[PDB]
């Protein structure tokens, strides 16, 4: 009935979960957290999923979450695979987006440790991120290089200053 | 007695919080918020202190100074008359209005001129029900900048009723 | 601006056969006039424009030109096709660009695994 | 013609009325499109909970609170 | 001198082909239905996919369906305007150093206090034609 799925207890401290709602709590019965509501079994449980009020439980969650949250330049050539990967996924899923690069500052990190300086992060779906430090406070921060035209494509950095062959998979960025 | 705290990393627990705020004041209760959604709190806090001196005290010490993990924490601390009047003219600045009010009584707000539906408005603000009484007595129906203007209560009706003279008159005093 | 208009449309006009009657202009005589001839001055592109435009009538000079009814309205037609398919053109460039946004507003900046420290133009092209 | 012929008196008039309409009418409507191209609440929670009901507290303005 | 008129004829041709091909591109039918009757009487004309002619689109978009009135319109007004451009084309086919430089450029130097703005060449003729 469960599916052969394991559902953790409670107190367990969180493998991905089917439904991320359903446990078992201190004591034997199966839970809803959503709603609060006690099941004895396994089927019952999947009535409560079939059933109305967990569904309302689902949206009023939804809209809890949707209402909160002549000088010197620098010039990376960055190379991807040699259709080598990339032959198992054409879906036309993003597939025509190039490369996207952002300035992101060391104020944020998952160790949060040190920081302090800038990073000229670099980013392609499958692939890895990859970031560049840039101390100095300003290098190659033109002035209206093109004659102001607007597709603003992600923003001024990318159209401004970057290239993306396609064709061999070379994304240029100065 | 209580200081409001800010700019709190959500990996800080209350034991933490205790530790570091016992250093500058006895602290009688620490309410740190969570959300009990994600079980994840939102980064500030209300310290209760036993006294006013001390909460003082710590907000003045403790304001910019501790980094926890690299995050400068912040601690800070934490009715009236009204007239309605109506064809007004459009020559009136509301500084006019102000000039013509003050004499009647002090205003404890400035005026708010809107128009309906063209139709020059204001609601002006009188600290006093009696001053606000002179300024219908005198300015009720009367020609000002070439315009006929009518002076009367806002409607919340409107003020001015019995429990009002009572309760205005005791916030006055 | 009939002055600017008349000089423009002349020195064009000269510049469309010779350009080097204006060459020798600019040296002889000294004149804050021609201040078009260079790229900087904006009305140098329109000038740009009736140059070429006159040296297309030096084009079929001796050629007359002998289009009927039915050939004007083909034509017409084509360049309206012409421009629906550039407006089309233009629509799928805007979709492209609202992908991009989309994954870029999408994307985790706090992935990090740095390695170092530290004319497109004519790049962006083929040849 | 056929038509017309197989009208009755009111049906004639209206048809006459519509030609005539359509003889003595703009060639543009103030009503026309350009650019539009196609391509190819909870009731019984308030009275359980208490709410929405009227109530009056004289301290303050003599105000109205609408749950308990 | 010769090359300036050319020119202007040149242009305003441009001008009167652009607007009855914006026309064209507004509602298709202006050409569709003019097309279809050309059809049977010069059989050699290619006439386009009927899709399109339903649809009233020309490439992707399918345009707003319009009246007789209008249609007929619009087309005798492309009517006057394919007199105005053979008759362009007429004169046209009918028309078709230096000392003198600087001799016109002196001479343009005639009436400086013209304090005017002129910004109605190119504007009042595609203006005289939309
Ligand atoms: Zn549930
Ligand atoms: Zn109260």
């Amino acid at each position: 009935l469960s599916k052969g799925e394991n559902v953790p207890y409670t107190f367990q401290d969180e493998q991905v979960r089917s439904n991320p709602y359903i446990y078992k709590n201190h004591s034997g019965k199966l839970v809803c957290k959503l709603c609060n509501t006690m099941h004895m079994s396994w089927s019952s449980v999947e009535r409560h999923l079939g059933g109305k009020k967990h569904g309302l439980n689902v949206l009023r969650r939804g809209i809890s979450i949707e209402k909160s949250s002549g000088s010197v330049g620098l010039a990376i050539q960055v190379n991807y695979s040699s259709e080598v990967k990339e032959n198992s996924v054409d879906s036309d899923d993003k597939a025509k987006v190039p490369p996207l690069i952002r300035i992101v500052s060391g104020l944020e990190l998952s160790d949060t440790k040190q920081k302090g300086k800038k990073f000229l992060v670099i980013a392609y779906e499958p692939f890895e991120n990859i970031a560049i430090e840039l101390p100095p406070n300003e290098i190659l921060f033109s002035e209206n290089n093109d004659m102001d035209n607007n597709n603003d494509g992600v923003d001024e950095l990318n159209k401004k200053c970057t290239f993306w062959d396609a064709i061999s998979k070379l994304y240029y960025v100065q | 007695n209580t200081v409001y705290v800010g700019n709190i990393d959500p990996r800080i627990t209350k034991e933490q919080l205790y530790e570091l705020f016992i250093q500058i004041n006895p602290v009688l209760r620490i309410k740190y918020p969570k959300d009990k959604v994600l079980q994840a709190y939102q980064g500030y806090a209300f310290i209760e202190f036993y006294n006013q001196g001390d909460a003082q005290y710590a907000i003045k010490i403790m304001n910019n100074t501790v980094r926890l993990y690299d995050r400068l924490i912040k601690v800070r601390q934490v009715p009236i008359a009204k007239l309605f009047i109506k064809n007004l003219a459009d020559s009136i600045d509301s500084d006019q209005l102000v000039k013509i009010f003050n004499k009647f009584g002090k205003l404890i707000r400035e005026p708010e001129i809107f128009y309906l539906s063209k139709l020059k408005c204001a609601y002006v603000y009188f600290e006093d029900f009696e001053k606000a009484d002179l300024a219908i007595k005198s300015l009720n129906n009367q020609l000002v900048a070439n315009n006929r203007i009518t002076v009367d209560y806002a409607f919340k009706n409107g003020k001015g009723n019995a429990k009002y003279g009572d309760d205005v008159d005791r916030l006055l005093n | 601006s009939r002055r600017d208009m008349e000089v423009i449309k002349l020195t064009a006009r000269y510049y469309a056969k010779d350009k080097s009657i204006v060459e020798q202009m600019i040296s002889k005589d000294g004149e804050a006039r021609l201040n078009f001839m260079n790229s900087s001055h904006p009305l140098h592109k329109t000038f740009t424009d009736f140059v070429a435009q006159y040296k297309r009538v030096y084009s079929f000079t001796g050629q007359e030109i002998k289009k009927s009814k039915r050939t004007i309205l083909d034509n017409c037609f084509e360049r309206t096709q012409y421009w629906e398919f550039e407006k089309d053109k233009d629509r799928e460039h805007d979709k492209l660009v609202e992908l991009c946004k989309i994954q870029f507003a999408a994307i985790p900046w706090d992935k990090f695994t740095q390695v170092a420290k530290f004319d497109l133009e004519q790049m962006r092209l083929r040849r | 013609v056929e038509r017309k012929l197989a009208f009755t008196a009111n049906e004639r008039m209206a048809e006459m009325d519509i030609l005539t309409q359509k003889y003595e009418a703009p060639a543009y409507d103030s009503t026309e499109k350009e650019g539009a191209e196609q391509v190819d609440m909870p009731y019984w929670l308030y009275k359980l909970h208490g709410l929405d009901r009227e109530y009056r507290c004289e301290i303050c303005s003599n105000k109205v609170y609408n749950g308990r | 001198n010769l090359l300036e008129t050319r020119r202007s004829l040149l242009e305003e041709m441009e001008i009167i082909e652009n607007a009855i091909a914006e026309r064209i591109q507004r509602n298709p039918e202006l050409y569709y239905h003019y097309i279809q009757e050309s059809s049977k009487v010069f059989p050699d004309t290619k006439l386009p996919r009927s899709s399109l002619i339903a649809e009233n689109k020309i490439y992707k978009f399918k345009k707003v369906k319009r009246k007789r009135k209008q249609i007929i319109l619009q087309q005798h007004e492309i009517n006057i305007f394919l007199r105005d451009y053979q008759e362009k084309q007429q004169t046209f086919n009918k028309i078709n150093f230096e000392r003198k430089l600087q001799q016109l450029e002196k001479e343009l130097k005639n009436e400086d206090e013209n304090f005017e703005l002129d910004i109605n060449s190119k504007k009042d003729k595609y203006a005289l034609f939309s």
